[PDB]
């Protein structure tokens, strides 16, 4: 998803 | 016309590199530490590091190497920043002055070029005849190092593979030679050329290209003694030299991703892992002899080690000490031991350096309800999960409460010769002296002999030999231990005042006014001894045996009244040295000597609040520097506190601070109090490690929290934290958490570690049936925490793939009840983005969370706000508006539709709102009509959002993808229908950081406007205020002029880095004003510092309190 994508650059790269 | 200040409030935590080598000396080990746009320095000891220089810089460090070529007496360090700014470094000290010196500098960015898969990676040959870097797919781009090429000028060489996975040069080789993994369709594949600069093209690699595996990231090269290539993948790891090729799949490193690695030996026999999961690694090499022939290679293995923190960055130190870099949690210096202790584990940690990491959210609250606010951010992501409670100043614990409108002055005082205990402490007062023995942790003035009670004390030291003192107004008297009556006392040969009082456990010195006379407490007896008179009124004296006496004390300094001045001079003799004369017509209230580490130290209040700062010198005795403070307006009184092993210096103002030691220089933090007027060190049966501390009427004691300008109080999550609300009325946190499992062997879910929302207190699962139809998951809780344990009071785990992404905390509609609210969705690795979640509305009791309310959605919750009494929230690509029925049940009342998917939004207490994932942002209202939305303007930019805010009624914040923050406001125009559907991008600015949350708050108090603080990937904490266009502008010019005069390092222009920039487009900043730069003009000498101005008035030392003002916004 878009989800595990936002949450992701959530932490950074 | 938009007028904004940004500055730094606590500087990036996280550590995005980190290199070793002598830096230096070529005989010293250093460790280079890049934060963001901070490159930190230090010496490997014994003890770990020694602090030696932490320079900033004006750009992202993307490539930090250490390196040496011929001829060079140590190490020279070659830098380049993500805005393609290179340059390279040089370490010189000038005897005590540092500098960091750009013994090269030049941007080498290229206006061809999309930036590649993996990011830049900048590489050094082993020879140094060179520096590669691969910026762009494609492309391969070098400086060839010279004594010249001062302006690193670099030719491209075109590069056959489109997709590069990770490059280095090879030991052992005759022409420079890169090796790297990159992918094609069929896989990967790993390569070689030779690289002749003499050309500018490639050279057949002295080896064929082979294969490596699908997942093949890193690259190893090999020192000299082995040369060769490792290359690691999932599961996998394996060697590449010509002909040679070993390989190996132990299972161990399946379970997570490897992802940096270190050089333990020089010769490469070992290297340390790190994974993903905080796991640590041994890469060993199993060398191999022949007797006249160099060295083989027989086998590699893994040792699975321990664990540190996810690793970003891994680098072996001296004997078995590692240091951790690390962004998701907190870096830590690590031991490794030849043995296994309790678990197995050969890592044991020495140390935890704290990184606010990633802040993801994060609140503020005055926790004990005071006007300051404390910061509670989500920090960390999945083991390294946290709060971190953040509170500015030092503040300290109120033990008793004895009202006294007068105490002017108070001193420690043990009744009994042994004890370290105080039971007493005489204070000075408005002119008379009561004492107050105490019954343990209770209060009492009683008398006491040879010790006036009708005439005002000015001391009461700890003199020695079996008793006490009291010097008062009249005489230096004296009591015992013994006898304890009469003992002594001196008394001025005219019938004449002591003006200033001093002692310190064996020495007195007093002043009737120029008049310095000189006595001593001998067995029993006050001996006089010399005497001298100054040009001036003796206004204030500071004597204490330091370092090489004990006891009797060497030289000495001074502050007298007219010329307002302090001055050196000895002891018996008096003798004048060196001075300073300070200007103003008020006079120097108090003077100081004291040490700390290496160096003695003299300081100097002032009536005006301020202190002049100087070092002094055991030996010699000369004049150090120069600078001025602002402390309190009120005179300062300086003195010496208990605490650690570095002992302290209290100042009491109307602002009272803590003088700390920095590098071995000296903090300058708050403290945490109303008002202290004098203060003292003290510890009784009833009340030890004591600090007494008079103010305008008050006797207080208690202990003292760290130092730092924060204080930060962690919370272990032990998974990852996500959003957070803070629901007053039930004192209470919650906190969106997310925790990770793997499939079972029936196939279900149990996860890796006990967790937060495993450890709860209590607990709940989602019952709710709204829907119907090794490997990881991700299973997500509400946390209920308790605001003054944080304790995990309750916790309630949603359904199987629900993610939950919003949390308000509010009271709804006619609805007396204070709500948790959270919107959630459902998330299928497949699926490209949700179709489904869910809005639930939970109540926390005496102890209980009820689902009070549940309500499907078509979409993801990205977020949502109290709008007014109802609850505004982005699904999916809709911006919804809902309403609390009586019934209690959310329901629709609106809806606008035109985002591409709406991230974020914020509310302007009137019926205000904004926000967007790519392009950019809209502002909306709500009509009171038909409950309408109508969509009041937008934003027509490309700007892929992270971080929304509302300034006020017309200023909006934003940042974004590409660490620029934005500022829009309304176009005021004529014509207004398409002039007014738009809004323009009015202030502009290059933060250099990702900004994950916005917040209004402030980390201060009981010029500028408002306050919003935010939180970035990094763990910087910045703030944003306003200003007046008059403001702006002094400031504006004071910068463009503080450039000038300022050096940057790696010669970067200021505003190159502060320029907005996203790939596509770069304009210069507007609108926006560094105080990290502002504030540099403190740290700038007063001619330098002159210099800035040359020009309603223009001075030279307004401005360096024009500063001042503003370094208290925080």
């Amino acid at each position: 998803s878009l989800v595990y994508y936002l949450k992701n650059r959530e932490v950074r790269l | 016309m938009s007028y904004n200040y940004v500055v730094t409030a606590q500087k990036p935590t996280a550590v995005n590199g980190c290199v070793t080598g002598h830096f230096t000396s070529a005989e010293d080990l250093n460790l280079l530490i890049a934060k963001n746009t901070r490159l930190e320095i230090y010496v490997v000891t014994a003890e770990g590091l020694r602090p030696v220089k932490e320079v900033g810089m004006y750009g992202k460090i993307a490539v930090m190497e250490l390196f040496r070529p011929k001829g060079e007496s140590k190490d020279l360090l070659f830098i380049l920043t993500a805005k393609y700014n290179a340059c390279i470094l040089e370490y010189k000290q000038s005897g005590e002055s540092i500098d960091i010196i750009t013994r090269a500098h030049g941007n080498v960015q290229d206006r061809i070029g999309r930036p590649s898969e993996t990011g830049i990676i900048g590489i050094i040959d082993p020879e140094c005849r060179m520096i590669g870097l691969r910026l762009y797919d494609g492309l391969f781009k070098v400086i060839p190092l010279d004594r010249d090429n001062k302006e690193l000028k670099a030719f491209n060489i075109r590069l056959e593979e489109l997709h590069v996975i990770d490059v280095k040069f090879l030991y052992g080789c005759q022409a420079p030679t890169i090796c790297f993994v990159y992918q094609d369709p069929q896989g990967r594949h790993v390569k070689t050329y030779e690289v002749s600069l003499r050309e500018k093209e490639f050279n057949k690699g002295p080896w064929k290209q082979e294969n490596v595996e699908a997942e093949a990231s890193m690259v190893i090269a090999v020192p000299e003694p082995f040369g060769g290539a490792i290359i690691i993948g999932q599961e996998s790891i394996t060697y590449h030299n010509g002909d040679k090729y070993l390989a190996i799949a132990p299972p161990i490193i399946k379970q997570s991703t490897i992802v940096c690695h270190n050089r333990v030996d020089p010769n490469g026999s070992r290297y340390l892992l790190g994974d993903m999961e905080g796991r640590l690694f041994m890469l060993l090499l199993e060398k191999e002899e022949q007797m006249d022939g160099t060295v083989t290679l027989k086998d590699l293995r893994v040792e699975l080690l321990g664990e540190t923190s996810i690793a970003e960055c891994l680098t072996y130190l001296d004997n078995g000490v590692v240091f951790v870099g690390s962004r998701l949690g907190d870096s830590q210096l690590v031991k490794l031991n030849v043995d296994s202790n309790e678990q197995g584990s050969y890592v044991v940690a020495m140390e935890t350096f704290t990184n606010l990491g990633p802040i993801v959210d994060m609140c503020v609250v005055d926790l004990e309800r005071q006007g300051q606010g404390q910061l509670v951010t989500c920090s960390g992501a999945f083991k390294e999960g946290s709060l971190r409670i953040i509170r500015n100043g030092i503040g300290i614990h109120e033990h008793a409460s004895i009202d006294l409108p007068g105490i002017k002055g108070l001193w420690p005082l043990r009744s009994d010769p042994n004890r370290e205990t105080y039971d007493t402490l005489v204070l000075s007062f408005v002119g008379q002296t009561r004492v107050l023995m105490l019954n343990g942790e209770e209060v009492e003035e009683t008398e006491l002999m040879g010790f006036v009670d009708d005439q005002q004390t000015f001391f009461c030291g700890n003199v020695a030999h079996q008793q006490l003192i009291q010097i008062t107004s009249a005489s230096v008297r004296l009591v015992s231990q013994e006898p304890k009556a009469l003992v002594s006392e001196w008394k001025e040969p005219q019938a004449k005042n002591i003006s200033v009082a001093s002692c310190n456990s064996s020495q007195v010195v007093v002043a009737v006014g120029r008049a310095l006379y000189y006595l001593q407490i001998h067995p029993q007896e006050l001996r006089q001894i010399s005497h001298t008179e100054m040009e001036h009124e003796v206004a204030c004296l500071d004597i204490t045996p330091l370092g090489d006496s004990n006891g009797l004390s060497p030289l000495c300094a001074i502050g007298l009244w007219t010329d307002i001045s302090a001055r050196i001079l000895k002891l018996p003799s008096f003798e004048l040295l060196h001075k300073e004369m300070l200007g103003g017509e008020i006079i120097p209230r108090s003077i100081l000597m004291t040490t700390f580490e290496s160096s003695h130290y003299l300081l100097c209040a002032l009536g005006d609040g301020a202190l002049f700062y100087f070092g002094l010198n055991i030996e010699t005795g000369l004049l150090s520097d120069r600078k001025k403070v602002t402390l309190g307006t009120q005179p300062t009184v300086l003195r010496t506190f208990r605490s650690l092993s570095t002992t302290n210096v209290f100042a009491c103002s109307d602002r009272p601070t803590v003088i700390y030691s920095s590098n071995h220089k000296l903090v300058f933090s708050n403290v945490n109090l109303k008002e202290v007027n004098y203060m003292c060190p003290l510890n009784s049966d009833g009340y030890p490690d004591s600090l007494a501390l008079a103010n305008n009427s008050t006797l207080t004691i208690g202990t003292i929290d760290e130092i730092q300008k924060l204080h930060i109080r962690t919370v272990p999550l032990y998974e990852s934290p996500r959003k957070i609300c803070y629901q007053e009325v039930s004192q209470c946190f919650g906190v969106l958490s997310s925790r990770i499992e793997v499939q079972d062997t029936s196939g279900g879910t149990t996860a890796l570690r006990p967790s937060a929302s495993t450890q709860a207190l209590s607990s709940s699962v989602s019952s709710s049936k709204l829907f119907s139809s090794g490997e990881e998951v991700e299973v997500h809780n509400l946390l209920i925490i308790d605001q003054h344990t944080f304790e995990v009071l309750h916790a309630h785990q949603f359904l199987q793939n629900e993610y939950a992404l919003s949390l308000v905390s509010c009271k709804l509609g006619k609805d007396p009840n204070t709500y948790f609210i959270v919107g959630t969705a459902m998330v299928y690795p497949e699926e490209a983005e949700p179709k489904q979640g869910r809005i639930v509305v939970f109540q926390y009791s005496d102890g209980k969370l009820q689902t009070v309310a549940e309500k499907e959605v078509k979409g993801a919750v990205y977020s949502m706000v109290e709008f007014n009494g109802k609850l505004l929230a982005s699904i999916n690509s809709t911006v919804r508006l809902y309403e609390w029925t009586t019934e209690k049940d959310v329901r629709t009342e609106c809806n606008h539709y035109n985002n591409i998917m709406a991230l974020y939004l914020k509310t302007k207490g009137d019926f205000i709102l904004v926000g967007d994932l790519m392009r950019s942002v809209l502002l909306l209202a709500y009509k009171p009509m038909e409950g309408n939305f109508e969509e009041i303007a937008r934003d027509f930019n490309p700007n892929w959002m992270s971080a929304v805010e509302i300034l006020d009624d017309d200023n909006f914040l934003g940042a974004e993808n590409a660490f620029n923050l934005f500022v829009c406001q309304k176009d005021s125009a004529a014509t207004t229908d398409e002039e007014r559907q738009h809004l323009q991008e009015v202030g502009l600015f290059h933060l250099g950081e990702f900004v994950n949350v916005f917040c209004h708050g402030s980390l201060v108090m009981q010029p500028t406007q408002g306050s919003v603080l935010f939180g970035t990937v990094n763990g910087m904490i910045g703030l944003v205020t306003s200003l007046s266009e008059s403001w702006y502008n002094l400031l504006l010019d004071m910068q463009n002029r503080l450039n000038k005069v300022i050096k940057s390092v790696g010669k970067i222009e200021h505003s190159f880095w502060r320029s907005f920039h996203t790939e596509r487009k770069t304009e210069p900043a507007t609108g926006f004003i560094d105080g990290d730069l502002i504030e540099s003009f403190l740290d700038i000498s007063r001619p330098k510092m002159q210099e800035v101005v040359a020009n309603r008035e223009a001075t030279a030392d307004d401005l360096i309190k024009v500063v001042e003002e503003l370094t208290r916004i925080h």
